[PDB]
RNA sequence: AUACGUUAAGUGGAAAAGGAUGUGGAGUUGCUUAGACAACCAGGAUGUUGGCUUAGAAGCAGCCACCAUUUAAAGAGUGCG
């Protein structure tokens, strides 16, 4: 019946700080992350398990409290299994390929498109259709995806440009 | 469009309303009726609009309730003419209005139905009004 | 909550009567699949044998503290309880495992119930 | 569209306040609306 | 799996089967001889058939009864019913009438028993607007 | 300044019909540890589109008698089709 109230396990190894005030610096294999918190939150470690508590059932606490545990929850897999998103390019002569760390799109524009990625993410190209932004960071990882986006915003006419694995973009008739 | 047979006068001064209504105050012929909150003039033309609005909507149903007939003249002198050089002329009808009066009443009507028909009349009605229902202690 | 009570007394009252039964789990429970144990319903008999997935532990498992006293393991997870009024045994054991076997359903593995004092390999 | 009195058209539509401006939205698009 | 209503003495030309089946890779050559052998006994009437499709272009077929309430005009004795049921109650048929009815529609209908499948018949009758007696 | 509160927009320091999961109080009521609202995994009715119809349109041209059974459950129909 509500959110931070719920235990989050640690399936390991990650260690937990809890550095003042309050800086949370989550560890591990895949990389490293510190969230900002302010401080009438009181995150706590049980054993291999992450704790939240309320200071009070105000409706401004109510707000802040629930959002807490999402985000370390979001922390901790990334710190483990990583994140990914899909990207269905659709169309006839579309296509993409990497030029080192740039990932080029060959985008029906004249022009040319390059996205850069920001350190600690990578883009494969397992094939010309489909795209991966592996990332440890899923608010990072969401904004790219957003960034690559915004290339090609959907046609509701035709499938093409970038589009969600997945989604259906609201079916149009010409004339 | 409701217009008096005959007045005994041509023309009435415009009054000063004040005050609790007079009566009518509980509605008892219709299941529900609309009641004003506050009181202001209405014109013969504002009644016909909302009853209109609610003819259509209810479609088949119980006849539509007029506790409110309209008496009262207001003067509308022509255009451009200076002040004075006598009194104008009735334009039309307006009924007098008092809070807590029941406006207009709704019998036989589903209880879905008859929230709308009185949520349109509060449209065409410049004073707001809320939901009634019969008492019965009773 | 009167209505409950109808849900309870009613069935225990087959339970008191009871011969045999059998685990069946509601996962993809198509209801082209329970026709084709209902028809084998009327086969063996009317409307005497019983579908009932009113399978909450706060449910059928009090029904279970008077006699069967099996149900407790099997109590969590999707269940479909099944009842018999008269009717030897003999098919009815077998009927519904020849229908898992034949994708439609999940079987449990046969969780089992009460027979004598045992559980799971159905006859 | 924008009008001072948003009002829902379809059940799928809903009621949300967004930087002190209630909009409500829809799947569909042509029910999206603002006030103010 | 797609359903048609080839008539009983006839399975033929192209455009009540054809194609439509054509599509589905069914031997249209085989089949023909079927639907005029188990439906010889019924003939002159248009006979529904379900029609599932095996992978391996192996095909079995599940013939059907005509066309419910059909019969209860006959039962009637009047060629048509009213537009206005129950407000107009311009026929009458006895319950064992309709014991008859619902016999012939046993292989089609789901109904558990006989009784019930009175039950289901009475739903239809009353389409008509023909009282139950 | 003291004490109990309220307000977040600069309202205070500019109006209205109307609109709104803004927020603080009060009351009434449905369901509810013989199980609630969220879900996430289950299935969607059987004769049947059923009568009257429009070329045909079967959950749906629309007007309706809109029936009873299979039952853990489902209207001969909530909806996008």
């Amino acid at each position: 019946s509500r959110v931070g109230k719920k235990l989050l396990e640690i399936p390991s190894d990650v260690t937990v700080t809890l550095n003042d005030n309050n800086t949370v610096a989550v560890k591990g294999p895949k990389g490293e992350l510190t969230r900002t918190f302010h401080p009438d939150m009181e995150i706590k470690v049980e054993d291999n398990v992450l704790t939240v508590a309320r200071p009070s059932d105000q409706k401004e606490h109510r707000a802040l409290h629930g959002t807490t545990r999402s985000l370390l929850g979001n922390m901790v897999e990334g710190v483990s299994k990583g994140f990914e998103r899909g990207l269905e390019l659709v169309g006839v002569g579309y296509r993409a390929s990497k030029s080192g760390n740039k990932l080029v799109l060959n985008v029906g524009y004249s022009h040319p498109v390059e996205i850069v990625p920001e350190e600690g993410i990578e883009i494969e190209v397992p094939s010309q259709t489909k795209v991966v932004v592996k990332g440890t960071d899923k608010e990072r990882v969401g904004a790219i995806a957003a960034n690559i986006r915004a290339v090609r915003s959907p046609e509701p006419y035709k499938g093409k440009g970038i589009r969600y694995e997945g989604e259906v973009v609201r079916r149009k008739e010409g004339k | 469009m409701l217009l008096p047979k005959r007045v005994k006068y041509r023309r009435e001064h415009r009054g000063k309303m004040r005050g609790r209504a007079k009566g009518g105050t509980e509605v008892h012929f219709g299941e529900f009726g609309i009641q004003a909150l506050e009181a202001s003039w209405i014109t013969n033309r504002q009644i016909e609009a909302a009853r209109i609005a609610m003819t259509r909507y209810m479609k088949r149903g119980g006849k539509v309730w007029i506790k409110i007939f309209p008496s009262k003249p207001y003067t509308a002198k022509p255009l451009e003419v200076r002040m004075g050089s006598g009194k104008g002329a009735p334009e039309g009808w307006v009924a007098v209005v008092k809070p807590g009066k029941v406006l207009f009443e709704i019998s036989g009507v589903s209880e879905e139905v008859a929230r709308e028909a009185l949520r349109l009349a509060s449209h065409k009605l410049p004073i707001k009004t809320k939901f009634v229902k019969r008492e019965e202690i009773g | 909550a009167i209505e409950t009570k109808k849900v309870v007394v009613e069935e225990i009252a087959s339970k008191l009567k009871e011969s045999k039964s059998t685990i069946i789990v509601d996962y993809r429970g198509l209801n082209v699949s329970e026709v084709t144990e209902l028809r084998k319903q009327l086969r063996e008999a009317n409307v005497e044998f019983k579908v009932y997935k009113n399978t909450m532990t706060r449910r059928a498992v009090e029904q279970a503290e008077l006699n069967g006293l099996n149900d407790f393991l099997t109590g969590p997870n999707a269940i479909a309880f099944s009842t018999e009024d008269v009717v030897a045994p003999a098919k009815v054991l077998n009927d519904f495992a020849k229908n898992h076997e034949a994708l439609e359903i999940k079987a449990g593995v046969i969780e089992g119930k009460v027979s004598t004092v045992e559980e799971v390999k159905a006859l | 569209k924008v009008r001072p009195s948003v009002k829902p058209i379809c059940e799928k539509c809903k009621v949300i306040r967004r930087k002190g401006k209630v909009m409500v939205i829809c799947e569909n698009p042509k029910h999206k609306q603002k006030q103010g | 799996v797609v359903k048609l209503q080839i008539p009983a003495g006839k399975a033929n030309p192209a455009p009540p089967v054809g194609p439509a089946l054509g599509q589905a890779g069914v031997n249209i050559m085989g089949f023909c001889k079927e639907f005029n052998a188990r439906t010889a006994d019924q003939a002159g009437l248009i006979i529904p058939v379900e029609i599932s499709v095996y992978e391996d272009r192996s095909f079995t077929f599940i013939t059907k009864t005509p066309p419910a309430a059909v019969l209860l005009k006959k039962a009637a004795g009047i060629e048509s019913g009213s537009g206005e049921p129950n407000r107009n109650k311009v026929a009458t048929v006895k319950r064992d009438k309709v014991r008859e009815i619902a016999e012939t529609k046993m292989p089609d209908l789901n109904a558990a028993d006989v009784e019930a499948a009175m039950r289901m018949v009475e739903g239809t009758a009353r389409s008509m607007g023909i009282v139950i007696e």
